[PDB]
C-alpha cells in the first residue's frame, strides 16, 4: 500500500511545500517596488543624492521589514500547529506504543492489540494492529434463567441459545459453554426480571 | 454628479434630504445617494456587480474542459454570465456552467458547496452530482435476540503524524 | 444599588476520617448534562483587489507593485476555508454506514421520540435538535443574496450588500445541514441498535436493556441493579430527558458559545467595513474625490497612503481570523476526540 | 488562461480555484451640471482700473457663473499661479459652493 500509492505522505510533502512556498514568497517579494522609482537599491544610490536616496529607501525599508514580518507571524502559526501534532505523536508515542488504551479509535479501527512506530521524514508513521469482528451468527437471549424460582446471572458473557440449547459466551468470540453455577452468580428471584427462561 | 465622480447604477431614491443637503455618504463614507444638480431628484447609486466567480478545473494532464461556478447568479429565477453554452446546473452555492447534472449520486472527488461536488468522467464531461454520505444499511432490533461474532481477523493501519518542520534562521540585515 | 462583596468560592463542607467507618451508596440516579463544542465558522473569502481600490485603473496599477500580497491574503484566507470543511468531517465522518432510524421509538421503557429526528418536519431533526437550531441567530439568510433587492436603497443598511460590494464574499459549508442531521441520526440509530459494535466495525444487534447492562457492568455496578430497577431507570432517563428540553428552551444563553462564534466574525467583518471608511493621513476617504481634484503624481501619493491604509487594515484582519480558526481546530479535534470516545 | 495566470503556472492541478470576479464595465458617461449660462466676471476682477489697499483687501462673493480660464492666456502673463487645493488641470472639471 505504502509502496503503490504516490500519496500516502501526503501530509508531511504538505508541510515542506508550505515552508518552500513561504520562503519563494519573501524571494519574489523582495523584488517589489513597493512604490519605489525601482525595486534594485544600487539604482536608487546611483541616481539620487542622500536626501533623496534616503526617502526612496526608506520606502524599500518599510516594504521589506514589513515582508519579513508577514513571514515570521505565518511561519510561528504553523509552528503552533506543529507543536499540536507533536504533542499529540508523543501522546500516541506513550499511549498506543508502550501500553494498549481503551479509548475508541484513539490507536486506530478497531480494538487495539498493539503499534509499532517507523521514522519518517519530518514526522511518525505509526503501525496499529487491531482485532476486528468477522463472521458473526444470530442467536436468541434471554437476560437471566429460572433454574429453581431463583434468579441466575452470569458472571461474564452473555446467554445465547441456538434452537435448542442455552449456553453462555463471550461477547466477542462464540464459544459455548455450559451452563453452571461455576460462572453464574444468583441474586433476587424470578418475579421481577423481564424475559426470564 | 457635479464634480463628484464614479461608476455605478442610479436609480430613484425613496429618501428626502433636508433643504441644504445635497448628498448622502454611506457607513463605509462613500456616495450612496445624490441629489441631482440639474432637477432636484435624490437619486440611490449602488456598484454595477457582486462578482463571485470560480472555476472548475480538472488537472491539465488530462482534459482542458473546465466549467464555471457563479456564485450570486440564480440560472432559474445576461445574469452576469461570461459564457453559457447550456450545461446550467443551479445549486444552494449559486448557478454553475459547463457540468452536466446527474442526479445519481456518487463520492466525492471535488468540492462544490451546499451538499453539491463534481468530478471528471468517461465521451469525457465534467459531471455536477449530490454527494453519497455513505453507504446505507440498518441493523434490526429484536429484544430477544442478539449477533456473536463467530470468526476474527488482524488488521493493520496507519497513522501519520507530522513532527517537526524545517528550522529556518533569517538575517535580516 | 450597585453592591461590591467579596466572592464565595463555593459552600463550605466536611467529610469525617474513620479508619474504621465507610460509606456506601444504597440508591442511585440517571443524571443528563450537555456539552457544546464549536466544530465550524463562517468561511470568509476577501478579493484584496475590489477591497482596496473601487474600480480604479490607477489603484489597480498601483497595487501591482505589492500585488503578492494580495495574492498571499487570499491564498490564507482560502487555506482556512478549507479547513472549516476538514472539521466538520473529522467531527461528523467516522461512520460510513447510514443506518435507517427503526420505527420503535420506545425501547424497553426507554424514550427516544426527542432525541431522534421527526420525519413529518421539513427539517428532518428532533425537537431538541430544532430548538438548538431556533437559539442561534445568524445573519446570512443563506448564502444566494443575487444582484437584485442591494441594487436599490436598502432602508435597514442590510450589512450583507456592503459587505460583498467590498469583496467580502461568505461561502457555503461543503456539508448542508439536511446531511449533518442525517449523519448525527445514523449514529443515534448505530447505537441504538448496536451499542459499540458499529463503532469498531460491524454494527452487532443487542437489545437495548443488554447494552444498558453491558454499561453498568463497566461502570462497576452488577447487571442485576439494572434488571432489578429496570423500570425505574427508565422513568429517571425519559424524566432527565424532559428536563433537557426544558432546560434548552428556556435558557437564552445555553449555547452563548456558538453565539460568541458568529458574533466575532460578524464584527470583524464590520470592522474592515468601517475602517474602510478611514483617511490613513490621506486628504479624503474616498479614492473618488482624490482622482477628481488631484493630478497624477499627487493623487498617486494619497492614493499610495490609502493602499498602505486599506493593506494594513487586511493583513489585521487576516492574522486575527487565522488565529481564530486555530482555536476552532483545537475545538473541532476535542469535538471528534469525544465523538469517538464517549459515542461509540 | 485566467487560472494558469494566477498560478503562475502552465499546469493546472485538479480542483476549484477562484479567479477574480465578473464586472460589468458602464456603457456610456452621464454628466449632469446645474444650467448655469453666465460668464464669471473676470474682467472686473483682473481689469479693475484700481485695487484696494492690502492694509484695507476687499472681498467678493462669486455665483451663478461658469469658470473659464483659458480667457486669460491672452489678456495677461501672470507671475505667479499657484494652487493648493486642487491641481490646475482638473480646475476645469469640478463645481464649487463658496
Ligand atoms: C445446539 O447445540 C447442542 C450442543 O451441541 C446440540 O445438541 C447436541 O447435538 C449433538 C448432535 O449434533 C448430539 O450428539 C449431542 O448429544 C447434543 N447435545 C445435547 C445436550 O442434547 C443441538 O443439536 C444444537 N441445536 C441446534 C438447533 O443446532
Ligand atoms: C440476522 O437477522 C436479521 C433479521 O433480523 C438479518 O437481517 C436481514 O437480512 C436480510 C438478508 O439476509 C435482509 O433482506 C433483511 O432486510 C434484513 N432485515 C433486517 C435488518 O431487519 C441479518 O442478515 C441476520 N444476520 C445473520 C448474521 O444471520
Ligand atoms: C456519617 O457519619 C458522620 C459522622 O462520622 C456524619 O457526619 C456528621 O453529620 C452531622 C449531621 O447529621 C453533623 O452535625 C456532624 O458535624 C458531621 N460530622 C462529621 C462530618 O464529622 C454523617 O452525616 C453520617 N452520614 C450518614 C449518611 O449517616
Ligand atoms: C415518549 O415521549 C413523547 C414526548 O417526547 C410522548 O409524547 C407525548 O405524550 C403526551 C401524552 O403523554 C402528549 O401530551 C405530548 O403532546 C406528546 N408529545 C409529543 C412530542 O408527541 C410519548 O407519549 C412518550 N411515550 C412513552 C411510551 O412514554
Ligand atoms: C431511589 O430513588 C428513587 C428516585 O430517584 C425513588 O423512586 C421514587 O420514589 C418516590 C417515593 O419517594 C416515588 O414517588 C417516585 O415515583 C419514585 N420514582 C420512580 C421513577 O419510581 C426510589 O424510591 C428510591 N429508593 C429505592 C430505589 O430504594
Ligand atoms: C419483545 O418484543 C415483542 C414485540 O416485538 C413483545 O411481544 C415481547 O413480549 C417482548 N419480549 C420481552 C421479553 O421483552
Ligand atoms: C432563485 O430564485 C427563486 C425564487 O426566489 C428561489 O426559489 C430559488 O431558490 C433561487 N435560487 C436557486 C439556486 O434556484
Ligand atoms: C436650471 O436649473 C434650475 C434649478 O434646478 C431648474 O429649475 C431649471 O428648470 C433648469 N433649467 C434648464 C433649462 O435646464
Ligand atoms: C482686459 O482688457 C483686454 C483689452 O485691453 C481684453 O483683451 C481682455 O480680455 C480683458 N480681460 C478680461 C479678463 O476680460
Amino acid at each position: 500500500s505504502l509502496s503503490s500509492t504516490p500519496s500516502a505522505l501526503g501530509k508531511l510533502q504538505d508541510v515542506v511545500n508550505q515552508n518552500a512556498q513561504a520562503l519563494n514568497t519573501l524571494v519574489k517579494q523582495l523584488s517589489s517596488n513597493f512604490g519605489a522609482i525601482s525595486s534594485v537599491l544600487n539604482d536608487i544610490l546611483s541616481r539620487l543624492d542622500p536626501p533623496e536616496a534616503e526617502v526612496q529607501i526608506d520606502r524599500l525599508i518599510t516594504g521589506r521589514l514589513q515582508s519579513l514580518q508577514t513571514y515570521v507571524t505565518q511561519q510561528l502559526i504553523r509552528a503552533a500547529e506543529i507543536r499540536a501534532s507533536a504533542n499529540l505523536a508523543a501522546t500516541k508515542m506513550s499511549e498506543c506504543v508502550l501500553g494498549q488504551s481503551k479509548r475508541v479509535d484513539f490507536c486506530g479501527k478497531g480494538y487495539h492489540l498493539m503499534s509499532f512506530p517507523q521514522s519518517a521524514p519530518h514526522g511518525v508513521v505509526f503501525l496499529h494492529v487491531t482485532y476486528v469482528p468477522a463472521q458473526e451468527k444470530n442467536f436468541t437471549t434471554a437476560p437471566a434463567i429460572c433454574h429453581d424460582g431463583k434468579a441466575h446471572f452470569p458472571r461474564e458473557g452473555v446467554f445465547v441459545s441456538n434452537g435448542t440449547h442455552w449456553f453462555v459466551t463471550q461477547r466477542n468470540f462464540y464459544e459455548p459453554q455450559i451452563i453452571t453455577t461455576d460462572n453464574t452468580f444468583v441474586s433476587g428471584n424470578c418475579d421481577v426480571v423481564i424475559g426470564i427462561v | 454628479f457635479n464634480g463628484l465622480t464614479g461608476t455605478g447604477v442610479l436609480t430613484e431614491s425613496n429618501k428626502k434630504f433636508l433643504p441644504f443637503q445635497q448628498f448622502g455618504r454611506d457607513i463605509a463614507d462613500t456616495t450612496d445617494a445624490v441629489r441631482d444638480p440639474q432637477t432636484l431628484e435624490i437619486l440611490d447609486i449602488t456598484p454595477c456587480s457582486f462578482g463571485g466567480v470560480s472555476v472548475i478545473t480538472p488537472g491539465t494532464n488530462t482534459s482542458n474542459q473546465v466549467a464555471v461556478l457563479y456564485q450570486d447568479v440564480n440560472c432559474t429565477e445576461t445574469w452576469r454570465v461570461y459564457s453559457t453554452g447550456s450545461n446550467v446546473f443551479q445549486t444552494r452555492a449559486g448557478c454553475l456552467i459547463g457540468a452536466e447534472h446527474v442526479n445519481n449520486s456518487y463520492e466525492c472527488d471535488i468540492p462544490i458547496g451546499a451538499g453539491i461536488c463534481a468530478s471528471y468522467q468517461t465521451s469525457q464531461s465534467i459531471i455536477a452530482y449530490t454527494m453519497s454520505l455513505g453507504a446505507e444499511n440498518s441493523c434490526a432490533y429484536s429484544n430477544n435476540s442478539i449477533a456473536i461474532p463467530t470468526n476474527f481477523t488482524i488488521s493493520v493501519t496507519t497513522e501519520i503524524l507530522p513532527v517537526s518542520m524545517t528550522k529556518t534562521s533569517v538575517d535580516c540585515t | 444599588s450597585i453592591i461590591a462583596y467579596t466572592m464565595s468560592l463555593g459552600a463550605e463542607n466536611s467529610c469525617a476520617y474513620s479508619n474504621n467507618s465507610i460509606a456506601i451508596p444504597t440508591n442511585f440516579t440517571i443524571s443528563v448534562t450537555t456539552e457544546i463544542l464549536p466544530v465550524s465558522m463562517t468561511k470568509t473569502s476577501v478579493d484584496c483587489t475590489m477591497y482596496i481600490c473601487g474600480d480604479s485603473t490607477e489603484c489597480s496599477n498601483l497595487l501591482l507593485q505589492y500585488g503578492s500580497f494580495c495574492t498571499q491574503l487570499n491564498r490564507a484566507l482560502t487555506g482556512i476555508a478549507v479547513e472549516q470543511d476538514k472539521n466538520t468531517q473529522e467531527v461528523f465522518a467516522q461512520v460510513k454506514q447510514i443506518y435507517k432510524t427503526p420505527p420503535i421509538k420506545d425501547f424497553g421503557g426507554f424514550n427516544f421520540s426527542q432525541i431522534l429526528p421527526d420525519p413529518s418536519k421539513p427539517s428532518k431533526r428532533s425537537p431538541i435538535e430544532d430548538l438548538l437550531f431556533n437559539k442561534v441567530t445568524l445573519a446570512d439568510a443563506g448564502f444566494i443574496k443575487q444582484y437584485g433587492d442591494c441594487l436599490g436603497d436598502i432602508a435597514a443598511r442590510d450589512l450583507i450588500c456592503a459587505q460583498k460590494f467590498n469583496g467580502l464574499t461568505v461561502l457555503p459549508p461543503l456539508l448542508t445541514d439536511e446531511m449533518i442531521a442525517q449523519y448525527t441520526s445514523a449514529l443515534l440509530a448505530g447505537t441504538i441498535c448496536s451499542g459499540w459494535t458499529f463503532g469498531a466495525g460491524p454494527a452487532l444487534q443487542i437489545p437495548f436493556p443488554m447494552q444498558m447492562a453491558y454499561r453498568f457492568n463497566g461502570i462497576g455496578v452488577t447487571q442485576n441493579v439494572l434488571y432489578e430497577n429496570q423500570k425505574l431507570i427508565a422513568n429517571q432517563f425519559n424524566s432527565a430527558i424532559g428536563k433537557i428540553q426544558d432546560s434548552l428552551s428556556s435558557t437564552p444563553s445555553a449555547l452563548g458559545k456558538l453565539q460568541d462564534v458568529v458574533n466575532q466574525n460578524a464584527q470583524a467583518l464590520n470592522t474592515l467595513v468601517k475602517q474602510l471608511s478611514s483617511n490613513f493621513g490621506a486628504i479624503s476617504s474616498v479614492l473618488n474625490d482624490i482622482l477628481s481634484r488631484l493630478d497624477p503624481p499627487e493623487a498617486e501619493v494619497q492614493i499610495d497612503r490609502l493602499i498602505t491604509g486599506r493593506l494594513q487594515s487586511l493583513q489585521t484582519y487576516v492574522t486575527q481570523q487565522l488565529i481564530r480558526a486555530a482555536e476552532i481546530r483545537a475545538s473541532a479535534n476535542l469535538a471528534a476526540t469525544k465523538m469517538s470516545e464517549c459515542v461509540l | 488562461s485566467e487560472t494558469k495566470c494566477t498560478l503562475k503556472s502552465f499546469t493546472v492541478e485538479k480542483g476549484i480555484y477562484q479567479t477574480s470576479n465578473f464586472r460589468v464595465q458602464p456603457t456610456e458617461s452621464i454628466v449632469r451640471f446645474p444650467n448655469i449660462t453666465n460668464l464669471c466676471p473676470f474682467g472686473e476682477v483682473f481689469n479693475a482700473t484700481r485695487f484696494a489697499s492690502v492694509y484695507a483687501w476687499n472681498r467678493k462673493r462669486i455665483s451663478n457663473c461658469v469658470a473659464d480660464y483659458s480667457v486669460l492666456y491672452n489678456s495677461a502673463s501672470f507671475s505667479t499661479f499657484k494652487c493648493y487645493g486642487v491641481s490646475p488641470t482638473k480646475l476645469n472639471d469640478l463645481c464649487f459652493t463658496n
